[PDB]
DNA sequence: AAAAAAAAAAAAAAA
DNA sequence: TTTTTTTTTTTTTTTT
């Protein structure tokens, strides 16, 4: 409607350019994000149609709001000065004195910010048209070179930000030298702390992965970075350095179908050691992997010898005749055994997509190594709880700074989306006859990613759409083979009827649901241009019975979709996971009479036994309880006569069993039914 | 001969780099210029090379450190070199300068001062290294004794302010001062010497140099910096004013200053209440001399501003009343005409800023309208339908009808929000007295009906409206 | 004996 | 300037 009225009626609207000016700045000050975005466009409209005297009064506005200014009005104006940048710059560039001075006034902004501001300002510096007002150039390297210089790490960050990001936008001989030498000075202002130069590489790595752009300074910079990571930790594979250790040093972890007598081995221990550089390693790798992608279009060929290559570190036996000892060897373990686990995740980051199948089992054994060091440093949290081996993610959780659940998805480096083109390859069990835990870990991430993007560094510079489309594939028709296995592994566990096998699967089989769930509940399939991948979707779904009913109506791929879905409540172990399944049911059964399914599916998990085990009857918590009843007593056509069955059961708890004719029927459980009962009965 | 250094420096340090440094003792000066005459990335290269084979846990290097830092900081000013080198000098040392004890880079501050009062800073671009040295003296927790390192801090940045500055140095200076942690006393003391420097400087270097303290001022001192541009440019105005008995200069230079600090209130809602303080009238009912044809212009620009706009039209309406009452009181007798020097009103300020607006001052002049169309909205007649409720309310809103009137003269553009205005409080009003209204419209269109056949439908559209009026109110 | 869930009271924000 | 409603926190009671 705005973009209609502006578009036709600005020469009624011209003349009255300031009070839409003054309407604009009051819609920017509210909460609720519609208005805001309803200013943002005022501002956006205001400056391209109106003449130049209000185009300075929304630049100087918008300028006023980054300056002044609270937290998301701030973003707001950022973000409409990138598209008053992107849109016109000739318009912008007389309006540059404005901007220029925003620098000034930094104290306000948050790091986040910094760098769009950067961005804003490098991307006004660097157009050859006015070269002649280059003032801002000079603004800009006299801001970062007296933050850059400075001991205090929280204007260091600023430097270091602000700083590649200038080198960046520089990047479409002499602007080689510019942008070397800037680099060059971030570089020795990061060395002498380790933090610093951790967030300088992992900076300069966003800006690799996130922009390509001209790859003259990249060749110039890989040649060193090649040649300062194989001096900086690749030693010569001797088994015992030199140093005084009270821990038996070897080269641990060695795939071992590479020569022992050999070269690469990376040192972890003497660094660490030393330091009481190491801390700075999975960043720089991922900065090395990320130039050589960029030079040999993602040949890895002098790089393989890193995936395979021996770590020299201590015995990492789980250490139980260790104990009585928690001193600061203690914390040297969780650490060492922490960076180690960051390594392997780069790795795994690393060599996710490479196609050579030998290489895959690699990736593979890495994945169960990670797997077995996860559980090896939950034992030593277990051991001491209050020794934090502190590294976060260095874009946020550094500047917050500056048990298990917060380091999952905080401290460890986080995987890549690319890093699910694993689970292409087929499950095997090892009690029945890529393992269970190393499709767990896989699972329990991306269920994450999906929660936290739908409903987190490198995640969120990707769009929720291009990450929904991505799952499409790398989900799908991928963890359908694992869904069906999971069956088949189900239905033989019930005509049985070693535990752990069968509870890492049954987390699986939980994951696998939520992940389903959060994907059909996506918003984004509300707005009319997303149904066609539904056509993609649930088309899959409804190609795991038969196929060749190519280009049907959308109700009848429901139909044959929630048909295949259905038949999985005889495998399911537990009650969350049903919850799931029912919650899917339900999402994907509100896109078309259909109450009737839901109703007899909840009838079918209330009849089901779920059996006693004390952690099993806890996973039957009342909140769950409450959602399935909520469910059920909404969905079906007769609640007052639904009412009395539940009733006409209600009275024979005392009769039998001081536990039922209906299960899920206890004393505890009647509290949580009567509330569902009688809350129904009111609605 | 720097090859040898790159070839020491290449594997490790501190156990060759030294012991060559103890070969070659004197002649870094020379090196270094033949250096910049070669290539600035060796120099750079070199510097690196000299920094890491000079640590400061021993002694013998840190004079190197000293002499190279002498070496390059006269050559970064008096040496005439290529941009890109200067830019890499001064971020090498502003780097390096953390390592070190308290007196040496109390020396090179010391340094730093004695060359700003008579040594000739050929650009003066290692100014740039003086914050940080003086930063690193807030943070070094090393005893002294003479003290604390921030009390070394305090007694430079009194020296610095105290002694004499030149008169190319004080925007660098001033814009040196922006990112040293200062206190109350300190940031005082350098505005004050910035706010002494105006008076020894060209006009056009004045609004730069009012830029850097407004953003300067956002530490302490918000008072001083208002107080001393509003008095040094009403006594600019004053002495114009005497000398007519520059003015595209001074109304141009006045024209930036006011947007600056309009600017400045925008991003700091304090500057605003300094202002509006410093200013009022009615502290308890006299007449200050702070209101000029400067400081009334600022106010009626700071107008625009939306938080500030009624409560700067509020005072600039009781210090138009209180100014009349003065008058009267001071006309009606002799014994107060004897004693009291004849002094501008705020009728007759308000009247010069309509003449000095006609330049480039629109940011002004939406701001004389409404004190004009509120002069006359709140002063108009109503009790026919005394000397104390009718003489200053009749001065008032005749001084309204002035405003407007010359306002309505030489401003082509207020032409139909004067007049579309006017007719709107003639048209629908007419229960209340609205002869002052028609006197202004009739002052408006007598004077020239030529400037308003170019803003004419706004009358031919009140025609429409004459049914529904009153006969008096059609006649007249 | 400890942990979890649910309710009630207090604070804060919006009309 | 005043009142209501929602959200968060804390305590108490019940269960494992």
């Amino acid at each position: 409607l705005l973009q209609s009225t502006f578009s036709v009626h600005y020469l009624v609207l011209k003349d009255m350019c300031s009070s839409i000016l003054s309407l604009a700045q009051s819609l920017l000050h509210s909460l609720d994000q519609s208005i805001i975005s309803f200013g943002s466009l005022l501002y956006k409209y205001a400056f391209k149609f109106f003449d130049t005297y209000c185009q300075q009064e929304v630049v100087g506005a918008l300028v006023t709001h980054i300056c002044s200014g609270n937290e998301a009005e701030v973003d707001t104006a950022l973000d409409v000065l990138l598209e008053l940048v992107v849109l016109n710059p000739s318009a912008m560039m007389m309006n540059a004195v404005f901007v220029k001075g925003i620098l000034d006034y930094l104290d306000n902004i948050s790091p986040q910010q910094i760098r769009k501001l950067f961005y804003v300002l490098s991307t006004l510096a660097f157009s050859k048209q006015n070269e002649a007002s280059s003032h801002i150039q000079d603004d800009m390297h006299l801001v970062i070179r007296k933050q850059l210089s400075s001991t205090v790490f929280k204007y260091k960050l600023i430097g270091i930000i602000g700083a590649v990001t200038m080198a960046g936008i520089m990047a479409a001989d002499e602007q080689c030298t510019q942008v070397t030498s800037l680099l060059q000075l971030v570089h020795s202002c990061s060395e002498q702390s380790p933090q610093a130069s951790a967030l300088y590489y992992d900076e300069f790595a966003n800006l690799i992965q996130h922009e390509k752009l001209d790859p003259k300074a990249l060749e110039w910079v890989g040649q060193t970075i090649c040649n300062d990571f194989q001096d900086a930790f690749v030693v010569d594979s001797c088994v015992v350095p030199e140093g005084d250790f009270p821990f038996p040093v070897k080269a641990l972890y060695g795939l071992e179908e590479y020569d022992t007598q050999n070269g690469i081995a990376i040192n972890l221990l003497p660094l660490l050691f030393s330091q009481d550089s190491p801390l700075c390693l999975a960043p720089y790798f991922r900065l090395l992997r990320l130039c050589v992608e960029r030079q040999h279009n993602g040949n890895l060929e002098e790089i393989d010898g890193l995936l395979d290559c021996p770590i020299f570190l201590t015995d990492l036996e789980p250490g139980e005749k260790l104990e009585s000892m928690s001193a600061k060897e203690r914390s040297f373990m969780c650490s060492l055994i922490f960076l180690t686990l960051n390594w392997f995740r780069e790795i795994v980051n690393a060599f996710c997509q490479e196609t050579s199948p030998e290489m895959k089992g690699k990736v593979l054994t890495r994945l169960k190594h990670i797997v077995e060091l996860q559980i090896i440093l939950e034992k030593y949290l277990a051991v001491t709880p209050d020794y934090v081996p502190p590294l976060g993610n260095f874009d946020v959780e550094t500047l917050d700074i500056t048990l298990l659940l917060h380091n999952s998805h905080a401290f460890f480096r986080e995987l890549d989306i690319e890093v699910f083109s694993i689970l292409h390859c087929g499950l095997v069990t090892k009690f029945i006859l890529l393992g269970p835990p190393e499709l767990l870990f896989l699972l329990e991430d991306l269920s994450q990613k999906l929660e936290s993007m739908l409903t987190f560094s490198h995640l969120q510079q990707r769009s929720a759409q291009e990450i929904v489309h991505c799952v499409f594939q790398l989900l799908t028709p991928m963890c359908n083979h694992l869904e069906n296995i999971h069956n088949y592994f189900q239905c033989l566990a019930a005509e049985n009827h070693k535990v752990q096998e069968y509870h890492i699967m049954s987390s699986c089989y939980q994951r696998l649901l939520q992940i389903f769930h959060g994907l059909f509940a996506w918003s984004g399939f509300s707005q009319p241009e997303n149904q066609n991948l539904l056509y993609s979707a649930l088309h899959v779904l409804s190609s795991r019975l038969k196929q060749g009913e190519h280009s049907q109506p959308l109700e009848e791929l429901l139909s044959q979709s929630v048909h295949y879905l259905q038949n999985f409540h005889q495998s399911i172990p537990s009650f969350q996971c049903a919850l799931y399944l029912i919650r899917l049911l339900m999402v994907i059964l509100e896109k078309s009479q259909n109450k009737e399914k839901i109703a007899s599916l909840a009838r079918q998990f209330l009849c089901r036994v779920w059996p006693s085990g004390d952690k099993e009857k806890s996973n039957i918590s009342n909140d769950q309880l409450h959602a399935l009843l909520c469910i059920y007593l909404e969905h079906t056509e007769s609640i007052l006569k639904a009412i009395e069955e539940i009733a006409g059961v209600g009275v024979p708890e005392l009769i039998n069993s001081p536990s039922s004719t209906f299960p899920t029927l206890t004393r505890h459980t009647f509290v949580v039914f009567f509330r569902v009962m009688m809350a129904e009965l009111e609605k | 001969m720097d090859q040898k250094i790159l070839s020491l420096a290449a594997e490790k340090t501190a156990d060759k780099l030294q012991e060559f440094l103890q070969t070659l003792r004197e002649g870094d000066l020379t090196n270094l210029l033949q250096n910049q005459a070669v290539k600035g990335k060796v120099a750079g290269a070199l510097l690196r090379a000299i920094f890491k084979g000079s640590p400061c846990s021993e002694e013998a290097g840190t004079l190197r450190r000293r002499k190279i830092y002498t070496c390059c900081i006269q050559l970064v000013e008096s040496g005439d070199l290529q941009k890109e080198i200067v830019s890499e000098i001064i971020g090498l040392l502003m780097l390096e300068a953390h390592h070190f004890p308290g007196p040496l880079l109390v020396e090179l501050a010391n340094e730093f001062i004695s060359a700003v009062r008579e040594g000739s800073l050929v650009n003066g671009k290692s100014l740039e290294l003086l914050p940080i040295i003086l930063t690193v003296l807030a943070t070094k927790k090393e005893n002294l004794a003479y003290l604390s390192g921030e009390e070394c801090k305090k007694q430079l940045i009194n020296t610095l302010c105290s002694g004499r500055w030149d008169q190319q140095y004080v925007i660098q200076l001033t814009s040196m001062f922006k990112d040293v942690p200062l206190t109350a006393e300190e940031v005082e003391f350098v505005v004050e010497k910035a706010l002494s420097m105006f008076s020894k400087m060209n006009l056009q270097e004045i609004p730069p140099l009012v830029y850097q303290l407004l953003v300067l001022s956002s530490k302490g001192s918000r008072k001083s910096v208002l107080e001393g541009i509003i008095a040094f440019f009403s006594a600019l105005d004053k002495q114009h004013n005497e000398e007519q008995s520059p003015s595209g200069e001074l109304r141009h230079v006045e024209g930036t200053i006011i947007l600056h600090i309009v600017f400045a209130i925008k991003l700091d809602y304090e500057l605003g209440r300094e202002l509006v303080k410093h200013l009022k009238v009615g502290q308890q009912g006299d007449s200050n001399n702070n209101l000029s044809p400067f400081s009334i212009a600022l106010l009626l620009s700071v107008t625009r501003i939306q938080r500030f706009q009624d409560q700067v039209l509020d005072l600039l309406k009781t210090s138009v009343v209180k100014s009349f009452k003065d008058l009267q009181l001071l006309q009606g007798s002799k014994f107060l005409q004897n004693l009291v020097p004849h002094r501008s009103y705020v009728s007759t300020m308000i009247l010069e800023v309509v003449k000095n607006s006609v330049h480039s001052w629109d940011h002004v002049t939406q701001g004389l309208v409404e004190l004009g169309f509120i002069l006359m909205d709140s002063y108009g007649p109503k009790k026919v339908l005394p000397s104390l409720s009718r003489m200053p309310n009749q001065h008032a809103c005749k001084l309204g009808a002035n405003i407007l009137l010359e306002t309505f003269k030489i401003h082509e553009m207020i032409r139909q929000e004067i007049l579309e205005q006017v007719l709107n409080r003639v048209v629908t009003r007419a229960s209340s007295p609205i002869s002052h209204f028609l006197d202004l419209l009739s002052n408006i269109v007598m004077y020239a009906p030529l400037v308003l056949q170019n803003c004419s439908s706004k009358v031919t559209e009140a025609f429409d409206y004459l049914s529904f009026l009153p006969l008096q109110t059609v006649q007249r």
